[PDB]
């Protein structure tokens, strides 16, 4: 922002947001898959209960 | 400045130990060209180096 002006600050933010977005995807399809494999030892150890 | 160098042989100066004051440059707006890539020209004196 101090650097640039908004013209090229502009595509700057853009490229800085989908890197951001991309790596939070990523993160979060990790954690949903870590999610599910914890569900399905969560119900192992009920029905072992 | 009453004289300036060659092309070939621009000189080279080192600036620091000193307070920045930009004022001037944009106040006179006696200079053609005037353009700052990867710094404001207008908050060159919001900067620190």
């Amino acid at each position: 922002l101090s650097r640039l002006d908004p013209p090229e600050a502009e595509v700057q933010i853009d490229r800085l947001i989908t890197g951001r977005l991309q790596s939070l995807q990523t993160y979060v399809t990790q954690q949903l898959i870590r999610a599910a494999e914890i569900r399905a030892s969560a119900n192992l150890a009920a029905t072992k209960m | 400045a009453t004289r300036f160098a060659s092309v070939y042989a621009w000189n080279r100066k080192r600036i620091s130990n000193c307070v920045a004051d930009y004022s001037v440059l944009y106040n006179s707006a006696s200079f053609s060209t005037f353009k700052c890539y990867g710094v404001s020209p207008t908050k060159l004196n919001d900067l620190c180096f």
